[PDB]
């Protein structure tokens, strides 16, 4: 009833079309146990939204390069930052392992004990770190606009939207690397140079994806 | 928490400010009070935090004001923060350790009314002499009093006191911090900011120290 | 009631009962009962400020033709230095903002002269004061709340032009409408800039882009010029 | 319950209602080393010892140190003051130290057999009369009596709140003195510069930019 994955195929039992994005796509049965699953869900999700603000900052980067408004490669972003604004490497990455710790290890523990982080033990913070649901923590701070807390169908529409969205970036993600792997520029030049030849300029005439080509 | 005077008009005050102590406008953002012990103990401090604050905002702007007039006498131009290093009748050592002293009788005589109120109302060696039953901690009265001033509004005049020890206590933080940032005297920086005071404001004047 | 598209069925929860509701959130950004009651503090606001800058930019701009609006603040000069303007300026909307701030979370609660107990701002309801800040009605208060709505609307899109025509032709909003007129065929944006699959083209940034102002030199950034058609 | 880490499990040995009158609870014990009740007791005596040995030796080093660093003072470096103290001293370290355990051991006996069985130090006829101020109170490792001059553990509506002081500031006083140690070896310099050094460039001053703490970034 649900469109699957490959078309004809069953769904899973451990898939029954409720979380968002249940195409019955699980071939190794990695989520066949449940508390298993739920991890998984947040894992799909944490990964999907940093790709997504990934691939938007490569996108808007690269458009600002493709101009002449001098903006690194994403994959010479890194040094260009760090050179021009003399900044420190080591003191920036372990700031970044600090308040990443504080926030990954508040969701992890309401992943292991959910509404535990409502108690008020955080600068009397209760309410904005309940949670909604696994994966979905509203609330005030984290869904400022309540757009989850308002018309109970369009939440369920704009799940369905974020995960597609999501699994869309991360593809893109592996794109832009194996991209710059194969072709050593970004990934709007590789954009331009297709458009201008689309049958000559493409991953069979790389010279790398097809070795036998 | 009532219909009494706010800090900020609509909040929800703490219950336990109830407007029993002077100036309780419900200010405890941190909710240091709210532990009775503590509260207790924090009244006297302000209150003498305030009344020594207010002695000294006058002995340091009154000797400015006046050196600037033709005031004549030893002090003169002499910089608050230049009066310890100022050559007196006796060595520094010398007055502080007869300050101390002096203090050590004062205070534990005031501590001792403040743990048993009505307990050291009485004159050690003219036994007869003595202050009103009548007393709380923080008021003294009797000698203290001497013109009657607490038999009138004593609630408006303690008011009073707590307000104009707040901005005492407030002021004399300044003179710390202007003093430290603008090396100068206070009614100095006064006439400097009247001067001009658009171009005088600590945002300008920290800027150009940057 | 009016929709802002014949023939649609509004949200469900824009039923009808606050001013200019003409059944548009496509995102369901008002669906929250809260949330709303915030947008529509802010979308007054917004309003308000827009309408008076483009008010005040227009005749700027007649009043003083040689000051381009865009560069106003490092033309204007005054005894009372950058420094000193702003100081006043943040007491003043820190205060103003506090009160007003306060109506919306505790609403009867500023209604008082925190100066002058005699006076007080008769009940009313947050996004509207009255009281002495309405001294005078020409009409009806309902028409005019949609009128207010309406005109404020406009001027927020307005406002939004004049920042895009400076940043495009560098010129104010008259000398803009003028250019336009003079060749309406070759003024036009479409005119003015084209992205094809071969190629894209877009209008340079007028704006210089950094501006030197009392020793300082302060950052002066076209709006997302990367992204400009 | 305050916890150590909010949606963490709480140990069952500390949510017990006398591991809860412990000052300091905040339900710590990841390695369950004090799950035994009778080592429980062991260890919040030696917690205290450690608190208050800590306290006064961190204050030992940072107020001179600050007061030197502002001039009102002249006291060497932390770790460079025993050689400067024995330089022009009247006995020599080892002397010093042997007569320091023969003192520190008979009060640290005394307070041991206290901790075997409580009160057992006011034997009548033990301590010449002073046994019966040897006596401490109803709760190990806070004596009171000579201990406590200004008898300020005599006020109930003011005991928790003055252990809870104790503890916290003597667990932070116990990690200042590791932080002493561990800045030493790193810096070559002391507590005082270190923290001058930082707030000059806390961005390029610290322990990520020392080359040691972080030998694989
Ligand atoms: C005694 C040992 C102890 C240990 C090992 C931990 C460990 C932890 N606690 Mg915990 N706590 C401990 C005691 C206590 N905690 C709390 C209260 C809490 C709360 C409320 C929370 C934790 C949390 C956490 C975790 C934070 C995760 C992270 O990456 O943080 C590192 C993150 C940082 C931001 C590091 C902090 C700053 C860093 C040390 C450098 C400081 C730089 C500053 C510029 C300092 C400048 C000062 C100047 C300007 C004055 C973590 C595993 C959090 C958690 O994950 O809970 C699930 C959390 O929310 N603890 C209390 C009081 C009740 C404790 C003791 O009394
Ligand atoms: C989160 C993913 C992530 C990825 C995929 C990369 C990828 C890259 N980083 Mg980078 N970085 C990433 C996060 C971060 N970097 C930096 C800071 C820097 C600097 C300062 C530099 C790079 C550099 C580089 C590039 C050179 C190869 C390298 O050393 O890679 C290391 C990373 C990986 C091999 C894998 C990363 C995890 C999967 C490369 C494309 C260099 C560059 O731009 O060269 C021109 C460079 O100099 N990064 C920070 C902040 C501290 C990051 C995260 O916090
Ligand atoms: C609230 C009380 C109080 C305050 C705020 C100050 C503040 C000050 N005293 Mg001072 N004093 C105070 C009480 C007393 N002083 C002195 C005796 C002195 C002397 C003899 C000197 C000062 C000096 C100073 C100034 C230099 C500070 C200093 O030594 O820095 C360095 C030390 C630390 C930061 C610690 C300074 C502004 C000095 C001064 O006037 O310099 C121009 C100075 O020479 N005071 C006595 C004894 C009667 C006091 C109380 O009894
Ligand atoms: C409140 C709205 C307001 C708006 C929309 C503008 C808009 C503008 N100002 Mg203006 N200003 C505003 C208020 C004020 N300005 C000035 C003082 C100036 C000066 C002196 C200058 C401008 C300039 C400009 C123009 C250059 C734009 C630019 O690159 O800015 C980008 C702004 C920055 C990079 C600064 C940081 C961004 C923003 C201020 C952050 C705000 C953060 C919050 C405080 C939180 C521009 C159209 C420049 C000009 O003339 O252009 C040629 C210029 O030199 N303004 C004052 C002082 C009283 C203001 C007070 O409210
Ligand atoms: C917690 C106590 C304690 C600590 C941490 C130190 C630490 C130190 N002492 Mg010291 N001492 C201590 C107690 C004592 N010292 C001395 C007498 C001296 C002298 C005369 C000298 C030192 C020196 C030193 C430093 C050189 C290290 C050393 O000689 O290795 C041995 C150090 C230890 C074994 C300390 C570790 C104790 C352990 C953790 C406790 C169990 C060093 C930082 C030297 C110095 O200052 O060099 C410039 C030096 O010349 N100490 C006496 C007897 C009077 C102590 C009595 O308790
Ligand atoms: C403060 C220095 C600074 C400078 C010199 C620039 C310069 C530039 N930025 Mg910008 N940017 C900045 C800060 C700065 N940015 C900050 C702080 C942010 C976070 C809000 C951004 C977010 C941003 C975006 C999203 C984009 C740019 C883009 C661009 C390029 C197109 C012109 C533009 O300004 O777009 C306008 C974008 C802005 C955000 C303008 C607002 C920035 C002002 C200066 C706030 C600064 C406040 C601070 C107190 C000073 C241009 C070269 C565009 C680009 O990448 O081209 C491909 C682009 O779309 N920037
Ligand atoms: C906490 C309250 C307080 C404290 C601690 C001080 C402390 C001090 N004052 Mg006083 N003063 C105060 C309140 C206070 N003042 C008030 C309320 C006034 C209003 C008149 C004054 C007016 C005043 C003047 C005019 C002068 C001082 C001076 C002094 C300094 C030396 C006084 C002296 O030479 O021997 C003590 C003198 C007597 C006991 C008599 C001294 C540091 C003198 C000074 O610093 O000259 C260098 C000085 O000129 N004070
Ligand atoms: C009632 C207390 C009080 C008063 C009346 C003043 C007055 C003055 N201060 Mg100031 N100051 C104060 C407290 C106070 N200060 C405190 C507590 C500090 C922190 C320690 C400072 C630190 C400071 C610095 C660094 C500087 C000044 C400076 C100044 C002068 C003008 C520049 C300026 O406005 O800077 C801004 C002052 C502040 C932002 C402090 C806020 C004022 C306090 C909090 C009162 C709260 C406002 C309230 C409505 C009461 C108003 C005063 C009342 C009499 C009407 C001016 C005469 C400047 C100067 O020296 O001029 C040459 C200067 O650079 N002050
Ligand atoms: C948000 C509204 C706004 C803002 C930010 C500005 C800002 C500016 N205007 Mg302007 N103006 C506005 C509205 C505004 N105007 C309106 C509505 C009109 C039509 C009446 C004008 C007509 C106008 C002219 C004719 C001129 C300016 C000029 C200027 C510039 C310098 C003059 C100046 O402000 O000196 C100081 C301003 C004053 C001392 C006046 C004080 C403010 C009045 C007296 C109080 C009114 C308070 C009001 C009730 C508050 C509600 C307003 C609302 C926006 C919140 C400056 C950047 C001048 C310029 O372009 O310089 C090159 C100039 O020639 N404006
Ligand atoms: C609880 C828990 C539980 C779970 O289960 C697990 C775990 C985690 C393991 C645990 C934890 C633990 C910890 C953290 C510990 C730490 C400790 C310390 C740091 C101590 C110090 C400690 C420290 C201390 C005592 C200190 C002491 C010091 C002193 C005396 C000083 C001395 C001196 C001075 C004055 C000066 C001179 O010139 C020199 C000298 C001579 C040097």
């Amino acid at each position: 009833v649900r469109p699957v994955w490959f078309p004809g195929n069953p769904p899973p039992a451990h898939l029954d079309g409720s979380l968002a994005g249940d195409y019955g796509f699980d071939p190794l049965f990695l989520g066949q146990e449940p508390q298993t699953l739920k991890w998984y869900v947040q894992a799909e999700l944490v990964h999907g939204r940093f790709a997504m603000l990934g691939a938007a900052g490569i996108i808007l980067t690269s458009i600002g390069a493709k101009v002449g408004l001098g903006f690194p490669e994403w994959y010479d972003a890194g040094k260009v930052v760090v050179e021009k604004n003399n900044i420190d490497f080591p003191t920036l990455m372990v700031i970044q392992f600090y308040l990443m710790g504080w926030a990954e290890t508040k969701r992890w523990y309401d992943f292991k004990n959910p509404g535990s982080q409502a108690d008020g033990s955080f600068l009397g913070f209760t309410e904005e770190f309940k949670g909604l649901e696994n994966g979905y923590p509203g609330g005030r701070f984290f869904d400022p606009m309540g757009l989850s807390r308002g018309d109970a169908a369009k939440y369920q529409e704009y799940k369905q939207k974020e995960v597609k969205n999501g699994r869309l970036a991360m593809i893109a993600c592996l794109g832009f690397a194996a991209q710059y792997a194969a072709t050593g520029k970004g990934p709007l030049d590789n954009l331009a140079d297709h458009l201008a030849d689309p049958n000559h300029v493409n991953f069979a005439t790389n010279g790398v994806s097809i070795p036998i080509a | 928490d009532a219909a009494l005077p706010s800090w900020m008009p609509g909040a929800d005050l703490p219950g336990y400010l109830n407007g029993t102590l002077p100036g309780d406008f419900g200010f405890d953002p941190l909710y240091l009070g709210q532990d009775p012990v503590k509260l207790k103990w924090y009244a006297q401090a302000e209150l003498m935090n305030a009344r020594f604050a207010m002695l000294a905002v006058a002995g340091i702007l009154v000797p400015e004001l006046l050196s600037n007039i033709g005031f004549s006498w030893p002090g003169a131009g002499v910089a608050w923060y230049d009066a310890g290093k100022f050559e007196y009748f006796a060595p520094a050592s010398s007055l502080f350790g007869v300050q101390m002293l002096l203090f050590a009788w004062v205070e534990i005589r005031r501590y001792q009314d403040f743990v048993k109120p009505g307990s050291a109302n009485q004159d050690p060696i003219f036994t007869n002499n003595k202050l009103p039953d009548g007393n709380e901690p923080g008021y003294p009265g009797g000698i203290f009093d001497p013109f009657g001033w607490s038999k009138g509004d004593i609630k408006s005049l303690k008011l009073k006191e707590i307000k104009n020890g707040r901005l005492a206590m407030l002021a004399f933080a300044g003179f710390i911090g202007q003093a430290y940032t603008t090396g100068t005297t206070p009614l100095k920086n006064l006439s400097t900011h009247l001067a001009d005071p658009w171009s005088t404001t600590v945002w300008q004047n920290d800027l150009a120290r940057l | 009631r009016p929709l802002w598209l014949p023939g649609s069925t509004p949200p469900a929860h824009l039923k009808g009962d606050l001013p200019g509701d003409f059944g548009f959130d496509p995102l369901g950004l008002g669906a929250n009962a809260e949330s709303l009651k915030w947008f529509k503090e802010s979308e007054l606001v917004h309003s308000r400020w827009a309408m008076a800058a483009v008010a005040g930019i227009l005749v700027q701009e007649i009043v003083r033709p040689d000051v381009f609006w865009y560069n106003a603040g490092k033309e204007v000069e005054s005894p009372l230095g950058p420094l000193g303007l702003l100081a006043v300026e943040f007491f003043l909307m820190h205060w103003v903002e506090v009160r007003r701030w306060q109506d919306l979370r505790k609403p009867g609660s500023v209604d008082q002269d925190p100066i002058f107990s005699q006076y007080k701002l008769p009940p009313h309801e947050v996004g509207y004061p009255g009281g002495v800040f309405a001294p005078f009605i020409p009409g009806d208060l309902a028409e005019l709340k949609v009128k207010e709505i309406k005109n404020g609307r406009l001027a927020m899109l307005a406002f939004v032009g004049f920042v895009m025509a400076a940043q495009v032709t560098g010129k104010g909003p008259i000398a803009a409408l003028q250019e336009h007129l003079a060749d309406p065929w070759g003024t036009t944006i479409f005119s003015k800039a084209a992205v094809v699959p071969g190629q894209a083209v877009a209008p340079p940034c007028k704006i210089p882009a950094s501006v030197s102002y009392k020793g300082i030199e302060i950052p002066t950034p076209c709006f997302l010029q990367g992204l400009w058609p | 319950r305050q916890s150590w880490l909010p949606g963490s499990q709480i140990p069952a040995h500390l949510d017990t209602p006398a591991a809860q009158a412990l000052a300091g609870n905040f339900g710590f014990d990841p390695l369950g080393l004090g799950k035994d009740p009778v080592a429980l007791r062991w260890y919040q005596q030696a917690e205290l010892i450690h608190c208050r040995t800590a306290m006064a030796g961190v204050a030992g080093i940072l107020i001179p140190g600050l007061l030197t660093k502002a001039g009102a003072l002249n006291v060497p470096e932390w770790y460079d003051a025993g050689k400067v103290a024995i330089e022009n001293s009247f006995a020599p370290w080892g002397s010093l130290l042997a007569v320091q355990l023969f003192l520190c051991g008979f009060v640290e006996a005394k307070r041991w057999q206290d901790i075997r069985k409580p009160g057992s130090q006011g034997e009548p006829g033990s301590f010449l009369g002073f046994e019966a101020s040897l006596k401490g109170t109803s709760e190990l490792g806070y004596p009171g009596g000579p201990f406590d001059p200004l008898g300020l553990s005599k006020e109930a509506d003011k005991w928790a709140d003055w252990k809870l002081k104790e503890v916290k500031n003597g667990r932070l006083a116990m990690l200042a003195f590791l932080g002493f140690v561990a800045q030493k070896y790193a810096t070559g310099a002391g507590p005082v510069d270190n923290l001058a050094a930082h707030l000059k460039d806390p961005w390029h001053v610290n322990y990520a930019t020392n080359g040691v703490s972080l030998p694989f970034l």
